[PDB]
DNA sequence: CGGGCTTCGGCCAGAGGTCGAGGGTAATAAGAGAATTTATACCTTTATCGTCCCATAG
RNA sequence: AUACCCUCGA
DNA sequence: CTATGGGACGATAAAGGTATAAATTCTCTATAATGGGAGCTGCTCTGGCCGAAGCCCG
C-alpha cells in the first residue's frame, strides 16, 4: 500500500536516477531492419527489449534469467511490460 | 453495451427488459461459468461453440 | 464483454467497430458516488478498466462463479505519473 | 525580507513581501531547492506512453511527443558540435535560443 | 404484424467491403483461393480465383 | 497434443495476459510487413489445468512431475519437492540441496552447470553424474506414464 | 511640492455538457566515391563439463 | 488503432 | 561382497585470432546567388496583473 503522493522539484541527480540510460541519437527505427537504434528514442539499452524475455541478438532466449543482462546483448532481457515505466 | 430504449408495460417497477443478444453478450462469462459447472460444456471451445 | 485495449491507457476502445465500451465519465462517476455504491464504481473504474493484472483475475473469478475482486491500481494513473515526472516534476509515495 | 516585512506600511508592498515570503519558506520546508527550477537535464517519456501506431500499408504514425523529443534532441546534439569548434558567439547564443 | 406482412417499411441497404493487395516486404500478396489452413465449406462457398 | 496443450495452460497460468501487444513490438510488426480471445484463452488454460490435475489425482508422482515438466512457481515449488522426496527419501540437507539444485538443473533452471552444483554442495563429479543419469531415466519413464494417462481424457474432453 | 497611495485602465489567461453514431484525411529526392566501422565467416586453442575405470571403506 | 474535420441523435 | 570417492578421459563449447565483404556514415562540387510569411480579426465573462494617473497630504 501507499499514501500521500508527494509533488517537487526534480532534481538533476534524481532525474539521472530516474532514467536507465542516457538518449543521444534522433531518429528512432532504421528503414532497413526494423529494430529500434542505439541511443535512441526507442533503444533497448535504455527503454527495455521489444519482446518480452528476449534480447536484441537473441543469444539468450530462455525464460530462465529474468534480470542478466548478456555479454554481447547488454540490453536485459525482461518482461516486455518494462518498456512502460 | 447500449440501444435505443423502448416503453415496456408489462414490466414490474424493479425489473427492465434485455435484448437476448446484448444479454448473451454482456453476460458471457458468466454462461461460460455456469456451462463449465453444469458439465455441459468440456473445453471452453466448446463453451463458445454452444 | 471484453476486448482489445487501448494501447497507451489500457481501457476498451470506443464504438461498435472497435467493439468497445461506455465511459463512466464524471457525471456517472458522481451518480454513483451520490449513491453509497463505492463497492461498484471502485470495481467499475478498477477492474473493468485500466487494470491489467484486474482484468484477467476477475475473468478467472467470474467463470469460477466466485466474486472476489481483487484490486490493484490503474494503469492511466502509472501513465499519469510517469507523464508528470517527465515534465521535470517529482512524485513519489509516502508508503 | 522578514525583517523589512514590517518597515514598510504599504498594502502593496507588504502584500508582494508577503509572497515572498511565503515562496522563501515553501522552499526552505519543503526541502526543494531554487537551482532545480532550470533544469540541466530533462527526462523522456517511455516509448509506449509516446507509441508511434503504424498506419496499415507500412506508414508509421508519430506521436507529437516523438516529434518535439527529436526536436530537442537534434538541437542539442547542433549545440554540442557547435561549441566544440568554437563557432562565433553570435551562432552559438542563437543555439541556446533554439534549444531553450 | 400487418405493417411488417405487406413489408411496407423494410429498406434495403448496400454495404461494401475491401481488400487491397499490399506490396508486403517478402513479395506482393496474391488473391489466391489456397488460404492456408482453410476449411472445406468456406471454401466452397469461394470461387477458383 | 496434450503435451502442447498442457504447456501453454501452465505458461498462460503462469504468466498474465501482459499489460498490452507493445506499441514498438507492434510497430515493427506492422512495419517489417486464434479463436478464443486473450481472457477466454486464460480461462481454458485454467479449465485445463483443473482438467489435468482433477484426472491425474489418482497418481501424485504423475501430477508432481507434470507440474515439474511444465507449471512454474508454487506449482514447480511443489513438484520439485515431490520429485525429491520420491527419489531421494532419506537425503541429507547437504544432499538434499543438491538434489533440488540437479533437479532444477534438469528443467533448464539455475545453476545450468554440474560444475556449480558441485561447487555449490561439495559433491564428487561421479555421483552427481551417475544420480542425474538414473534421474533423468526415472523422470522420463514416469512422464511418458503420465502423457499416456492423460491423453486419453484430453481428446476425450477435447 | 515631492510622495505615498488609492484607483483605474489596458493586457493576458482560462473556461466554457455528455454520450453516442457515421463518414474522410492524414506527409518527399545529389551523385561520387572514400573511408571507417561492423557484422560475418573460417580456423585454431584452451577449458569445461559430461563420462567412465578403478581402488577402497565398510 | 492516433489527431483533426464534417454530418447526425438524445 | 558391495557402495562410494578418486582419478583418468575426452568431446565440445567458448575465446581469441583474423581476415573480409557489407554497410553505413563522411566529404566534395568553385558564374552568381547577401533579412519570411501566414498570421485572424463574429465570443464572453471573469479574474488577475502591472502600470499609469489622479488624490490626499504635511
Amino acid at each position: 500500500e501507499f499514501d500521500a503522493i508527494r509533488i517537487g522539484l526534480a532534481s538533476p541527480e534524481m532525474i539521472r536516477s530516474w532514467s536507465f540510460g542516457e538518449v543521444k541519437k534522433p531518429e528512432t527505427i532504421n528503414y532497413r531492419t526494423f529494430k529500434p537504434e542505439r541511443d535512441g528514442l526507442f533503444c533497448a539499452k535504455i527503454f527495455g527489449p521489444v519482446k518480452d524475455y528476449e534480447c536484441l541478438c537473441g543469444k539468450y532466449k530462455r525464460l530462465k534469467h529474468r534480470g542478466v543482462i548478456c555479454e554481447k546483448c547488454g540490453v536485459e532481457v525482461a518482461l516486455a511490460k518494462v518498456r512502460r515505466e | 453495451g447500449r440501444s435505443v430504449i423502448t416503453v415496456g408495460p408489462t414490466l414490474r417497477l424493479h425489473q427492465c427488459g434485455l435484448p437476448k443478444k446484448m444479454a448473451l453478450e454482456l453476460f458471457k462469462p458468466f454462461i461460460f461459468g455456469k456451462l463449465e459447472g453444469r458439465g455441459m460444456a468440456t473445453t471452453i471451445k466448446a463453451a463458445k461453440k454452444m | 464483454s471484453t476486448g482489445s485495449y487501448s494501447l497507451v491507457t489500457q481501457q476498451p476502445l470506443g464504438g461498435k467497430a472497435q467493439f468497445g465500451g461506455q465511459r463512466f465519465g464524471e457525471m456517472e462517476v458522481w451518480a454513483l458516488e451520490a449513491y453509497g455504491a463505492a463497492y461498484t464504481l471502485q470495481e467499475m473504474l478498477t477492474v473493468k478498466s485500466d487494470d491489467v493484472n484486474g482484468r484477467t483475475k476477475m475473468y478467472k473469478n467470474i467463470v469460477d462463479g466466485d466474486h472476489r475482486m481483487e484490486a490493484g491500481m490503474p494503469e492511466s494513473f502509472n501513465v499519469l505519473i510517469k507523464e508528470i515526472r517527465s515534465l521535470g516534476i517529482d512524485i513519489e509515495l509516502e508508503t | 525580507l522578514r525583517e523589512e516585512i514590517p518597515q514598510t506600511n504599504s498594502e502593496t508592498k507588504i502584500k508582494k513581501l508577503s509572497k515572498r515570503l511565503k515562496l522563501m519558506e515553501a522552499f526552505q520546508g519543503s526541502g526543494n531547492k531554487p537551482e532545480w527550477m532550470v533544469l540541466t537535464v530533462l527526462p523522456v517519456l517511455p516509448p509506449d506512453l509516446r507509441p508511434l501506431v503504424p498506419l496499415d500499408g507500412g506508414r508509421f504514425a508519430t506521436s507529437d511527443l516523438n516529434d518535439l523529443y527529436r526536436r530537442v534532441i537534434n538541437r542539442n546534439n547542433r549545440l554540442k558540435r557547435l561549441l566544440d569548434l568554437a563557432a562565433p558567439d553570435i551562432i552559438v547564443r542563437n543555439e541556446k535560443r533554439m534549444l531553450q | 404484424e400487418r405493417v411488417v406482412q405487406e413489408d411496407r417499411f423494410t429498406t434495403i441497404h448496400i454495404q461494401e467491403l475491401t481488400c487491397v493487395a499490399r506490396d508486403t516486404k517478402l513479395g506482393p500478396e496474391e488473391i489466391t483461393a489456397d488460404i492456408p489452413n482453410v476449411g472445406e465449406a468456406a471454401l466452397n462457398k469461394l470461387d477458383e480465383a | 497434443s496434450t503435451e502442447q496443450a498442457l504447456a501453454v495452460a501452465y505458461w498462460m497460468f503462469e504468466q498474465q495476459p501482459g499489460p498490452r501487444s507493445s506499441t514498438a513490438m507492434v510497430i515493427d510488426s506492422l512495419r517489417e510487413r486464434s479463436g478464443l480471445s486473450p481472457h477466454e484463452w486464460q480461462a481454458q488454460a485454467v479449465m485445463t489445468v483443473r482438467f489435468a490435475q482433477r484426472q491425474l489425482a489418482a497418481h501424485p508422482l504423475e501430477l508432481a512431475v507434470v507440474r515439474a515438466e511444465f507449471a512454474r512457481g508454487r506449482d514447480f515449488v511443489l513438484g520439485l519437492a515431490a520429485l525429491r522426496d520420491w527419489l531421494k527419501p532419506a537425503a541429507g540437507p547437504i544432499e538434499q540441496r543438491a538434489a533440488l539444485a540437479l533437479l532444477m538443473r534438469m528443467f533448464r533452471r539455475p545453476p545450468s552447470s554440474i560444475r556449480e552444483i558441485e561447487r555449490l554442495s561439495g559433491l564428487s563429479k561421479s555421483t552427481l553424474h551417475r544420480w542425474d543419469k538414473e534421474w533423468r531415466e526415472r523422470v522420463a519413464a514416469l512422464l511418458r506414464q503420465a502423457l499416456l494417462r492423460l491423453e486419453e481424457p484430453m481428446a476425450q474432453v477435447g
